[PDB]
C-alpha cells in the first residue's frame, strides 16, 4: 500500500464532444476510508465526490473528487489547484495542472491506396496520417462519403512523439481497409482528426479515385 | 487548397436562415453560437469582427451557413456570416466583369451579380461569386484556380479576395452594404 | 486480490533471432512475492542452466522473478517446444508455461507510400509512410534506407505492432514514418522500407520508392 | 503491371560468379543458409529445395552465381540458389536466342545468341542473364513490356519454360542444366 495524489486534464473526447466537460482529482493508496478534504479554488460549481472505490487497483482502496462545470475555465488556461487532506499523515497532498502552452495543429494527410492493392483488386487500404500537433491528445475518425464509419471497422495507432531537435511534436497514423469496388466505384472516404489547436477543432481530409 | 477541395467546398449548398438566436459557448476556446433550424444543428464560430460585435450571442440576426464540415456529433460548423435584422429592404444587381486570362489574351465577359439583402457578409458575397465563377467560368476545375475577386466601392477604395485559397475565417464576419458597391471585377488568371 | 500470481513464458526477441547470435527465452511471474531461492525448471535442460534475476517489485508491491534460458535459438527455429514450471512458497501447487515457434503464419504485405501531394509543394520535408500489414505473429522489424544507406533509429518513427480489425484469420499491422528533405526527394534519389518477420522467405523484405 | 520498376531494378543489377566456395550450412530463421566472404562483401546463401539436400553438409567448394536480393542491417547479402558441381571448368558455348516481340497485332521478331561461361549452369544464371539481355537489347521491364515467357529447349528431350510475369521462384534457383544439352532459346515478349 502507499497513498499518492493525482490530477487529470479533461478528456479531449469530452472537451470536443461532451457537454459537462468535468475535471478529476484523485487520491489513492489510502488505508483509511474517507473523511477527506477535497478543496480546490475555482468555485464555479465545485462539488467533489468519493463513493470509495476499492478499485485502488491495489490491496488498499481510495476515493476521488470531481469538479463539474469546468469545461471553459480549462480552455482559457487557469492553474487549477486540488489540495487533498487525508488521515494517515498531516501535511496534505497537492498536485496542480493547467492548460498546455506551446501548441501546434495537426497536418492531416489522407493517402491513397498502394498501387499493388488496386491490382489484387480485393481490399484497398486508406492510410491517414496526422502529424506535427502538440498536445499529444488527438481524435481520429472515418467517413465513407458522409457517413461516419464505426471505430470497430478501422485501426488507429497511438499518438507518438516524432523526431526533432526542438519543437516537440506528435504524429498519429490510421488504417482503413475498404472494398475494392467502392473505391473504384467512386464514393469518397474521409479522415477526421480532432484537436485543441485546430480552429474548428476538427479538420476533414477527403480523397477518392 | 487543391482544386478538387475548392471545387468541392465552393460548390456545396449554402443556407440563409433568418431571425436566429443563441448564447455562445467557449467551444475549444473560441466563441460559438449553436442553433437548430432545418432538422440540422449548427455551430456558428465567431472569429472576426463579429466576435466582439456579437459578444452577446445571437438575438434575431440572419445567418449565412456554409458547411465547413459536420462535427462527429452531427453539428454543421459554419463561420461568421451574420447580418442585422430587418435587412431585406432591397435587392440590388451590381456589375460583374469577369476576365479569363490565358495565352496572354483576354476574354472579358461583362456579367451581373445579385445581392439578397441590404447589408452583406463578405462570406456570402465571396461564397456566391465563386460559386457563380465555377458554374459559369469553370473555376477550381481543370486548372482554373488562381484569380482575384475585386469589389469596387463608390468613391474609389476596393476590397480584394484572392482565389488561391478559401477566404480567411478571420474575415467572414465582415459586412458590406449593397449601396456602397459600384462594380465587381474578376480575373481568372488561369496560370 | 492484491498480488495474484501470473506465470508467463516469452518468445525470443524477433530482433535477436534475425540479427543476433544468442537468443533467449524468458519465463517470469507477477503476483508472487518473497522467496528469492524459489526457482523454476525448464524442459530442454541441455546443460545451459537458467539465470534468475533481481527479484524486482511492481508498484503496490507484488514482486516478480524471471528466468532467461540462454542461446535457446537453434531449437526455437527448429520447431522444438519449451516448458517452464515455477515453484514458490505461495501455493503448494506450481504454475506451468509452454511455448513453441508459431505454425500457421503470414508474410507482411509491405507498402511504401509517396509523400503527401502537398507536403512537397512547400519544399521543406516530405513524409514517407511505410505500412506492413496482414502478418503472422505481431513481431516485426522496420528499417529505413537512403539508397544503400541505413538511416538511424533516431532518424524515424515506427509505431507499435497492433492487431488488424478482422472477422477471420488474425493479422497485425505496423506503421513507420520517415521525414526526408524535399531537396533529396526531388533530386531523384530513392528510399527503402526494409521489414523483418519470421514468415518472410529471406527473413527480410525491401520495398523501394522515389519519384 | 506496377512492379514494373521493381522487376527492372533487380533483373539488371550487378550479378556475381564465385568459385571454390566452402561453408558449413547454418540455420537461420528456420532456413538452411551458408554464409561466406568474397570481395569485401559478406554473403548469406539460402538453400531452398533441390539444392537443400544436395548440400546437406554445406558447400565443399562448388561454384556460386550470386544475385543480390537485399542487404540486411548486418551487411549480409541474401542470395538464393545458384551453386554448381565444382568439377565445373568452362564451356563458352553459344545458344540460339530467338526473341519474338508481339506488340500490336504484329510480331517484329529478331535472331540473337546467348553465351555461357560454365559447363554446368544454374537456372538461376540462365534466367538472370537471359532477362538482362531481354532488358538491355529489347527494353524488357520498361514502358509496358512486362509479360512474356522464356522457353528453353532441352535437345528434343523436354521443354523448360520460365514465365516472365514475375521473378523466378526461389524453389527453382536450385535446378541445374548441362550447358551442352541446350538447343535453342525462344523468348516471347508480350507488350500489352
Ligand atoms: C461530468 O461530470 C458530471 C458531474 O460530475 C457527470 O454527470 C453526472 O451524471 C450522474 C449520472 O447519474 C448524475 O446523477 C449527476 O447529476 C451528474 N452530475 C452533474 C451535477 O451534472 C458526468 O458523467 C461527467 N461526464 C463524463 C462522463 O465525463
Ligand atoms: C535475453 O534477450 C533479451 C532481449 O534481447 C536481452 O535484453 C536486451 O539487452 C540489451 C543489452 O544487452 C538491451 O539493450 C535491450 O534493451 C534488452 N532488451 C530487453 C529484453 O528489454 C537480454 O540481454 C538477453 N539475456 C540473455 C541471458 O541472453
Ligand atoms: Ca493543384
Amino acid at each position: 500500500c502507499h497513498p499518492r495524489l493525482s490530477l487529470h486534464r479533461p478528456a479531449l473526447e469530452d472537451l470536443l464532444l461532451g457537454s459537462e466537460a468535468n475535471l478529476t482529482c484523485t487520491l489513492t493508496g489510502l488505508r483509511d476510508a474517507s473523511g477527506v478534504t477535497f478543496t480546490w479554488t475555482p468555485s464555479s460549481g465545485k462539488s467533489a465526490v468519493q463513493g470509495p472505490p476499492e478499485r485502488d487497483l491495489c490491496g488498499c482502496y481510495s476515493v476521488s473528487s470531481v469538479l463539474p462545470g469546468c469545461a471553459e475555465p480549462w480552455n482559457h488556461g487557469k492553474t487549477f489547484t486540488c489540495t487533498a487532506a487525508y488521515p494517515e499523515s498531516k501535511t496534505p497532498l497537492t498536485a496542480t495542472l493547467s492548460k498546455s502552452g506551446n501548441t501546434f495543429r495537426p497536418e492531416v494527410h489522407l493517402l491513397p491506396p498502394p498501387s499493388e492493392e488496386l491490382a489484387l483488386n480485393e481490399l484497398v487500404t486508406l492510410t491517414c496520417l496526422a502529424r506535427g500537433f502538440s498536445p499529444k491528445d488527438v481524435l481520429v475518425r472515418w467517413l465513407q462519403g458522409s457517413q461516419e464509419l464505426p471505430r470497430e471497422k478501422y485501426l488507429t495507432w497511438a499518438s507518438r512523439q516524432e523526431p526533432s531537435q526542438g519543437t516537440t511534436t506528435f504524429a498519429v497514423t490510421s488504417i482503413l481497409r475498404v472494398a475494392a469496388e467502392d473505391w473504384k466505384k467512386g464514393d469518397t472516404f474521409s479522415c477526421m482528426v480532432g484537436h485543441e489547436a485546430l480552429p474548428l477543432a476538427f479538420t476533414q481530409k477527403t480523397i477518392d479515385r | 487548397y487543391d482544386i478538387k477541395d475548392l471545387h468541392r467546398y465552393y460548390s456545396s449548398e449554402s443556407f440563409e436562415f433568418s431571425n436566429i438566436s443563441g448564447k455562445v459557448e467557449n467551444y475549444n476556446g473560441s466563441n460559438v453560437v449553436r442553433f437548430n433550424q432545418e432538422k440540422q444543428n449548427h455551430q456558428l464560430f465567431l472569429l472576426g469582427e463579429d466576435k466582439a460585435k456579437y459578444k452577446q450571442g445571437l438575438q434575431g440576426q440572419d445567418v449565412f451557413v456554409v458547411k465547413e464540415l459536420i462535427d462527429p456529433n452531427g453539428r454543421l460548423s459554419t463561420v461568421g456570416g451574420v447580418t442585422k435584422k430587418n435587412n431585406q429592404s432591397s435587392e440590388t444587381n451590381i456589375h460583374l466583369l469577369v476576365n479569363k486570362l490565358d495565352g496572354g489574351n483576354l476574354d472579358a465577359t461583362n456579367d451581373s451579380f445579385l445581392i439578397n439583402k441590404e447589408e452583406v457578409s463578405l462570406k456570402e458575397l465571396d461564397f456566391k461569386i465563386r460559386k457563380q465563377l465555377v458554374e459559369k467560368y469553370g473555376l477550381y476545375q481543370g486548372t482554373s484556380k488562381y484569380g482575384k475577386i475585386t469589389i469596387i466601392l463608390n468613391g474609389g477604395k476596393k476590397q480584394e479576395i484572392d482565389l488561391g485559397d478559401k477566404l480567411q475565417f478571420e474575415r467572414m464576419g465582415d459586412v458590406l452594404n449593397s449601396k456602397d458597391i459600384n462594380k465587381i471585377e474578376v480575373t481568372l488568371k488561369q496560370i
